[PDB]
Order: C-alpha cells, then structure tokens, then sequence
DNA sequence: TGGAGAATCCCGGTGCCGAGGCCGCTCAATTGGTCGTAGACAGCTCTAGCACCGCTTAAACGCACGTACGCGCTGTCCCCCGCGTTTTAACCGCCAAGGGGATTACTCCCTAGTCTCCAGGCACGCGTCAGAT
DNA sequence: ATCTGACCGTGCCTGGAGACTAGGGAGTAATCCCCTTGGCGGTTAAAACGCGGGGGACAGCGCGTACGTGCGTTTAAGCGGTGCTAGAGCTGTCTACGACCAATTGAGCGGCCTCGGCACCGGGATTCTCCA
C-alpha cells in the first residue's frame, strides 16, 4: 500500500499536528478481513505542564508513562479509572499528546454491535472514545508497537472548524476552561457540542 | 452587749433565704442594668414590666444554682468560703465561658 | 343524635378536640390520627394530676388551703422522676429547697 | 446610663449566695459575679431583642424573653408558654 | 380569646384534692408544664415519624415518644393510663 | 441515598484545590451539613408559630441564622446569604 | 434551564434545600428567597470548616484531611468550638492540650 | 455473666491519659465501669425504644445517633 | 525512670493519637450484656457497636478532663472517685 | 452545769383583694357522608449478622520494689463577719402623655398545584499515582 | 525503605425547572386605647462605712503507703475463613382510616359580683446561742 503516513509527518508538536487532525481514517485490521473505513470528528490536545488535567503535569516520570520521550508520535491505549479503554498517540516535548474522541464509520455496522453487547441505535453506540474502544477490538497489547509495522492499525487520508471548552471537568483551575478541543461545525452525529460556541 | 460568733448570723441568714421565694436584687438597679445592656444592642428600646420581672426570676435562679455549685467547689477544696476560683472551674465544667 | 363529647367518650378531663387542633395547626406530621389525641390527652392528663397531688400535699404540709408556686417547686423537686423530667425549668417565684451541706454546720 | 452594674450590690450578692447555701463569701466573689451576670444578660437579651426585631416591634416582652431563655436550656414558668 | 388550660388543671385538682383551691401564678405554672410536656411529646413523634417514613401520628408514635421522654414509672404509669383510654375510646 | 458529596468536594476545590477528603471526614460534612440545616430550618420553623405566618422566607431564616451562630460567623454568614439573595433577584 | 444554584453564584442545590424544606413539615408555605439563604449560609459554613481542616491537613503535612483535621479545625475556632459544642466527632480525638501543673 | 469487667484496668488508664490525667487512684475504676454502665444503659435503652418502633430485630446505627442526639451528645460520622 | 516521666510520655502519645483506646470485643459483649435486659434476642449492627464505642470514649475522655481540674482544683495532682462525683454533680447526671 | 438575751413560734383579731361561681354568647367541636391514598399484609430476595474454628501475638496480668505524694498536724496572720451609725436612694403614690400594639378593610402578588421533559447524579468498573507508613 | 484507599467514560432515571392558573396570606393605612416612660415628693428601709477580733486560709514539715515502673508469664483478642439463615428491604394489592365539607349545638371564655383565705399586727410562751 501507499497511503499510511510515515515519520516525517508525526514529528510534529501538539497544536500544529492537532490542528491537521481532522477527518483522519484511523483502520485497525481486525483478523476477520474486514475494515471499519471510520473517520474521526472531534480530538483532545494537552500541550504539557500548562495543563492541569494531563496526566505528565509538570514533568512527569511515572514508569507507566514513559514511552513518549523516546520518540514523538507514540501509540498509547491506555484505562480510564478501570476498565474503559481510550486512543492516544503523543508528541515531541514533555506532557503533549493528541488524544481521539468520537469516530463515524460507514461499514461493519453488525461487528461492532454484535461485540458491543457483551437498545442499539447506532447514534449512541460510538459516541465516546470508550464506545469506539469497544467497538475497534482495542486491547491492551497496543503499547510497546509503532505505527508502520506490518498489518496493524495506521492512518488513511479521507476526504468549520471550532474551538469548546472542556465538558465534565468542573468549575476548577485556570486552565480547565480554555477552549482548545476541536470539533466539526453542523455535523448532527457530534457527541459533545457547544451551542453558544457557534458564532465565534 | 450580746455578740454572736462568726457564722452563726450567716446560718440563720441561710434558713431565711432558702425558706423564701422573694427577689433579692432590688427591682430598679436591675432594671438600669437591663435598659444599659439593651442599649449596646438596639437603641430606643421599651420593655414590658413583666419582661424585666422575667429576666429576674432567670438570673436569680441561675445565680443561685452557680453559687450552689460554686459552693461544693470550695467544699471540695476543704475550705468553707468561696472563691473565684471555684466561680471559675463550676463554670468550666457547667460549660459556660 | 346526642353529641358526645371525645373527651367524655375516653373518660377523660383534658380536651381531646383541643389536642386534635393543636397536633393538626402544630405542623407536627401532614395526618394526625385519632388515637393519638386521646392517647397525648390521658398522658396530660396523668402528668398534672402526679404534679397536683403531691403540691396539694405540700400545701397541706403548710397549713394552706391554696397551691402556690412554691408549693409547686417542692413538689416537682421532691420527687425524682418529676425532678429529671423537669430538670431545666425554672418555676418562678418558687424558691429552693432547704439544704446545707453538712460541713458548714457547727460540731 | 452608665455604671449600672455596681448597683447590684454586695449585699445582694450575699444574700443570693446565702440562698445557694454559702457560708463564708470572699473579697472577691462580687466584681466576678457581676461579670458572671452580665454575661448572662448579654446572652438572654441579645436573643429577646432579636426576636423583638422580627416581629417589627420596639418593645421587648416577657414572651419574648421565655423564648429566649428556651433557646438556651433555661426554661422559664409563669409568665407565658 | 386566649386558649389556656384553666378548667381542666381546675377538675384534675378538684378529682384529686377535693378540699383545696389554687391561684393565678400556679395556673401560669401548670399552663406552662402541660405547654412544654405538649411541645416536647409532639415534636419528639414528629421525630418518629419522620424518621421511620410515615405521614401520620398514631397512638404508637406517642406511645413511643412518652416511652423516649418520661423515666420509668412515671412513663410505665403514662404509657398504662393512655392505653386504658385509648381502648375505652374505640370500644366505646 | 441523597448526600451532599459532590457539593462538598466542589467547596473543597475552591477554597483548596490541592487537598482530598476522605471518606469518613465526607460523612461528617454530610452529617454537618444535614445537622445545621435541622437548626436553622427549626428556628425558622418556631419563629413562624410564634408571629402566627405560615411562610419561611429570607426574613426567618436570617434571623434563624443570627441566633444559632456565634457572633463574627453569624455576621459573615448573614452578608453572604444577604448577597445570593440579592443576586438571585437581581437574574 | 438554568439551575438556580448557578442563578445565584452558590455551589449548593437551592432545588434540593427547597424540597427538603418542604417536605420537612417546618411550615406550610416556604418562601423563594429561603431556599437560597439557607444553602448560601450552609456553603459558608463548609467552606469555613473546609478552610481551616485543610490549613490544619498542611500543618500536619499531609496532602487528604482525615477527622482528626476537621476536630483540630473545629475546636482551635472560638465560634465553631461554640457552635459544635455539644457533637462529638468520630475519629477525632482531642487536642494537645497538657495542664501545667503536670509538668515538672 | 460479668462483661463490665471486661473494660479493662489499663483501658481506663488509656482513656484518662488522654483525657490529661497524671496519677490514677485505685478506686477510679469500678467508678468508671459503673459511669459507663449507666451512660450506655441510657443510649441503649433509647435506641431500643427505636427498634420497637421501627418493628426491626437488628439494632442499626440510625437509632443509636438518635438516641445521642436525643440526649445532647451528637455524633457525626455515622450517617447523622 | 522516674515516676511521672514515662506517664506524661503516655500522655503526649495518647492524646496525638486518634484511634479507639477501649478493647473493641469485650465492649460488644459489654453492649449485648445491658441490651439484654431491655429486649429479648436482639440484633446489632457493627457501625452501631462502633457509633456507641466513640460516643463512650468522648465521653469518658470529657469526663476525665473535668475530673483532672478538679483534682488540679483540691492541690492534687491524683484524680479520686470524689473528683468524678464532683464532675459529675456539676455536669447534672447525678 | 445555770442563766441572760435575742430569735423564732404561736395564739387571736382585722381587713382586703383575689379566687370561685353564675351567666350570656360566640365559635369551635361533633355528627354524617364522600373520596382518596397511606399504610397494613403477604411474599420473595439476598445482605449481613451470627457461631465457630486454629494461630500468633500484643496486651493484660501478677508480682517486687521504691519514691513521690496524699494527708494529718501546726503556727501565723490576714481577711471577712458581726454590729452600730450615717448617708443614700429604692419605693410607694399619683399624674400626664404620647408612642406603640391591636384591629379592621382591601387589595395583590407570591406561592401551591400540575404537565412535560431533560440534564444532573448516583451506581459502576478496577491499575496505579501519589499518599501514607 | 515499603503498604494502600481514592481517581475521567457509560447507561439511565428521576427529580428539578419552565409555563400557566388560582386564591389567600401578607402588606398597607386609618383609628383606637392600654400602658410604659418620665417626673415630684415624702418616708424609711436598705446599703455603706468603720472597727474589732475570731477563725480559717495557707504555708511548711514529716511520715506512711500506695501507685508508678519494669519484667516474666498467659490469655484471649484480632485477623482470616467457612457455613448458615434471620430478617432488612423492596414490591404488589386492597381496604380501612383520615382529610374535607356543611350543619348544628353546647361549652368554654369574658364580664362581673361576692366572701373567705391569708398576710399582717401584737403580746406572750418557747427555744437557741453564747458564756463564766
């Protein structure tokens, strides 16, 4: 194949990398023969230390988190308080990491709901990054792994732009409320959207 | 002349009080004191007779039940008069600061 | 169709009607029943008159034929049950009980 | 008004101590017990006052002070409930 | 018109001292006892119904609430007298 | 159950946003909270039996509020509730 | 939809006092401007409490207030030894507190 | 069946050193035990004046912060 | 040591500390034994046998501080059963 | 031991003012009937309480010794009690008056009640990160 | 150096909020009458002050003993684990009990008049206290 980006691209930093982070086709090949073809539409970015909600806030060197300063662009799928997985893949520096939220596929509808069950409108079925953990068959043996080995999960290049604030962190901080996520305008299949955001 | 030895008058004094129910604390002093205090609070206050009468029969009744209190503090010191001492420590154990 | 008062119903002094008004424009609970106005009535009922038989015997201990409120403070004082009920109270115009600890009194 | 506290005097100090059954009374118990009672007073009022100020009045009455004095444990009869 | 309890205290005192007569302070005293033991047993069986879940004061919450209140003979002797009266309301 | 934690946890966030409670220290606020509301809504209570009204407003428990606290608290206390009201109006 | 705790700046549901306001039997009406006094007066109270258990945590050195902290906060205050005079507190333990008369 | 002896000698000794006390007298302790005796015999009986209208069996820990709020003694921390 | 040296060690300890001084298993029994008298075959939770344990550990802690003052109040530094009577009275219980 | 002197008690007579009965009338308790829902009663679930079993181990226990401490006795001197005398002002009586509580009439705006719906909030998951030891 | 009790995604659910109607409780104003502040004055009771002297507070000393401290045995709590089932907790159903309303009627409350219990006065018998 030919269209899976390489390293010259995902050396990038958090917010000019996120910034041209919209509408990617992350694939993950599952062993069944099939492709999902799902394009993303909304992304997360921590710029590092400035962020109190990430989680290498002031220079972290937890023994977990210690695969993003070897080199940028570092696959990460990583638990939430528990069982609910989430997608991350970070970037050059301390603390700056691109974080995927929402995802609309367009085929493999049965595969997906058959193995979310573990009633079933597909608006509320990957509406979230633990949905679509659920849903891409993503485990925890995606650690160690770069993104252009053999046959596993890359990036496809498919076919307005707005800045939210941050929902569900509270009323607390200083930094908790700048709008810095980015998310598709008009879209009706948005998970999380901000009413009063579009009109700039 | 005839000269009673120190406290018997107090004891006699004792039998006198304890077998009446009338106010000790002249009525018109109490009354200032009353008015005195209320004016720290809100100035051009009234108050109703029976209220002043009130506030009386509460500070008699209470200064009655510290002295009796005050007074088994100073028994239990072994002494026979009071203190402020004992005034102090019933009020400590009463919880009144 | 002869009105029979509830009070005379129960065989009681205390007014239950009244006891059922005041438990209702009281805010106690949202119902009241009807037990439970007898019933509050004949405890009243049983608490003045344990607070009146032993004040008129103080009273006749004093040679008076009229309850005063010091006769009152003997009563509720000289009795224990009716001293920790009542612990917290002050009856005005009632006075204090005769006692003087044994150490102030001449050998 | 100023200086009231003093008419409270020492004999009445005495004989509210020889009501609470109190023999010999030192030097120093009246200054004390006149502060004991202004502390009292402070207390009992500052409520009664209050409760005059809520009911849009200037005069503090006796049903005012029984409420007052329930507010601290110290329950009065007679005059009003 | 100011309710008090006059006659009532009156034919109690009347039933158990037949020869004796009371006076105005001493009704000002025992309004003011059968007020509080009034106050105190009602807000205490609203305290009981309020905490068990229940909309109504029965004869058991105030069964309950001299039993919490009064100490031991007094409130055996209170609990007995309410229950003979309770009874002869219903069967009567 | 219905309990004041998450309140709690957001008063403890803004007044000190680099502290935790734990759970028996968020059990005695929840019993804190439950017993001061019992207090004030009591006198509050009282204070309408005994004007004859039959509605608890700002007024009641304001003055509930001035007899239950000691004096710089029940001041301070007094001034903020004095504001919410105002503000609460005011929108 | 605005909430009415967010209506009046407060972090205490003014919907949940006004409920348990009216279903607590305290009168038979309950005014609009109650609700929100009593849980504005409720959140100062806490944030008071909250204040002084957390100065108290950091004296101590430590990061979480366990009931220790909240009872040194409570009775080394004048006003809320006084309002939480008469409630003890699980876990609490008392203060240092040593009388001079013991030490030699 | 004597369990008030339980409450041990230097349990006593426990509680009065915090409560700042130096020196114990020998006699302390079986006044103690009766103090104790009567204080929880209060709590306990109200509490159970609580489950005999509840129509429960299980003594739960509501009717014993009932039964201390009742008598003036409040205690947080247990669902108060 | 010298007397009182290691005692007001035990003090400074004790009051420092927070957890419970009385013996957890004979008070339950303790507790069983008075509720026995009361009500026949009665049942208990544990957080209400812990609910009376620190309410009777306050409480004799509270009381042994007034005791000491009035011990501290007769020149003695030996609490005695008098100076627990004398609290006691004071506070109202007897 | 008698005895002087003061204090408390005790008899009978005066007079007053407050308790106690009579009575008219308002208004709140009672009698029937409806109607609605709170609550008693039966039944099932599954949480949690209870009894019991070994182990190891920290705490209770008994004993020995000694020194701090309670407690009794004693001397001193200071402060408080008793009493007479003089100054002070409570108190009783009476009156003026004016501010303030109570009451009634009449609105009128705020809160109870109800329908609909949607967004907070309680229940859930366990690696591990700081947090505590 | 080592143990350990809380941290943003998700289904759903249910109580709070907007909107509309009604009615009644509180606000406002004029009027009325108890009642509370203020003043004058005489009388006499109570407080204030001085002084003497008894007696208790207080400091010091000595002694007996009784608690503190420490050490070795001992014992039964504490923790963990297993089995069993009583009873808390919830749910459905039906019906009995209380809220509410209207008519009726008697009883309790204010007004009012009357006489007797009780405070007071005064001389005499009794008792207490101090004392040589």
């Amino acid at each position: 194949h030919l269209t899976r980006l390489g390293l010259e691209f995902f050396d990038q930093p958090a917010v000019p990398l996120a910034r041209a982070f919209l509408g990617q086709v992350l694939v993950r090949r599952l062993p069944n023969g099939t492709e999902l073809r799902g394009r993303i539409v909304e992304t997360e970015a921590y710029l590092g230390p400035e962020d109190e909600a990430a989680h290498s806030r002031g220079g972290r060197q937890t023994p977990r988190n210690r695969g993003m300063f070897m080199k940028p662009g570092t696959l990460y799928v990583y638990i939430i308080y528990g069982m609910y997985f989430c997608m991350n893949i970070s970037s050059q520096g301390d603390g700056a990491c691109v974080l995927l939220r929402a995802l609309e596929p367009l085929e493999g509808l049965e595969t997906m709901r058959q193995l979310r069950s573990t009633v079933l409108k597909d608006r509320e079925l990957c509406s979230g990054p633990s949905k679509l953990c659920q849903a891409l068959a993503i485990n925890k043996s995606f650690d160690q792994r770069d993104l252009a080995q053999d046959e596993a999960v890359w990036l496809e290049r498919g076919p307005a732009v707005v800045a939210a604030a941050r929902v569900g962190v509270g009323h607390a901080g200083e930094w908790a409320r700048k709008p810095l996520r980015f998310y598709v305008r008009g879209s009706p299949w948005v998970s999380v959207v901000d009413r009063v955001a579009e009109q700039d | 002349p005839h000269r009673y030895r120190p406290g018997t008058v107090a004891l006699r004094e004792i039998r006198r009080y304890q077998k009446s129910t009338e106010l000790l604390i002249r009525k018109l002093p109490f009354q200032r004191l009353v008015r005195e205090i209320a004016q720290d609070f809100k100035t051009d206050l009234r108050f109703q007779s029976s209220a002043v009468m009130a506030l009386q029969e509460a500070s008699e009744a209470y200064l009655v039940g510290l002295f009796e209190d005050t007074n088994l503090c100073a028994i239990h010191a072994k002494r026979v008069t009071i203190m402020p001492k004992d005034i102090q420590l019933a009020r400590r154990i009463r919880g009144e600061r | 169709a002869k009105a029979k008062t509830r009070s005379s119903r129960a065989g009681l002094q205390f007014p239950v009607g009244r006891v059922h008004r005041l438990l209702r424009k009281g805010n106690y609970a949202e119902r009241v029943g009807a037990g439970a106005p007898v019933y509050l009535a004949a405890v009243l009922e049983y608490l003045t008159a344990e607070i009146l038989e032993l004040a008129g015997n103080a009273a006749r201990d004093n040679k008076k034929t009229r309850i005063i409120p010091r006769h009152l403070q003997l009563a509720v004082r000289n009795d224990e049950e009716l001293n920790k009920l009542l612990g917290r109270v002050t009856i005005a115009q009632g006075g204090v009980l005769p006692n003087i600890q044994s150490v102030l009194l001449p050998k | 008004l100023r200086d009231n506290i003093q008419g409270i005097t020492k004999p009445a100090i005495r004989r509210l101590a020889r009501r609470g059954g109190v023999k010999r009374i030192s030097g120093l118990i009246y200054e004390e017990t006149r502060g004991v009672l202004k502390v009292f007073l402070e207390n009992v009022i500052r409520d009664a006052v209050t409760y005059t100020e809520h009911a849009k009045r200037k005069t503090v009455t006796a049903m005012d002070v029984v409420y007052a004095l329930k507010r601290q444990g110290r329950t009065l009869y007679g005059f009003g409930g | 018109r100011k309710e008090s309890y006059a006659i009532y205290v009156y034919k109690v005192l009347k039933q158990v001292h037949p020869d004796t007569g009371i006076s105005s302070k001493a009704m000002s005293i025992m309004n003011s006892f059968v007020n509080d033991v009034f106050e105190r047993i009602a807000g205490e069986a609203s305290r009981l119904a309020h905490y068990n879940k229940r909309s109504t004061i029965t004869s058991r919450e105030i069964q309950t609430a001299v039993r919490l209140l009064l100490p031991g003979e007094l409130a055996k002797h209170a609990v007995s007298e309410g229950t003979k009266a309770v009874t002869k309301y219903t069967s009567a």
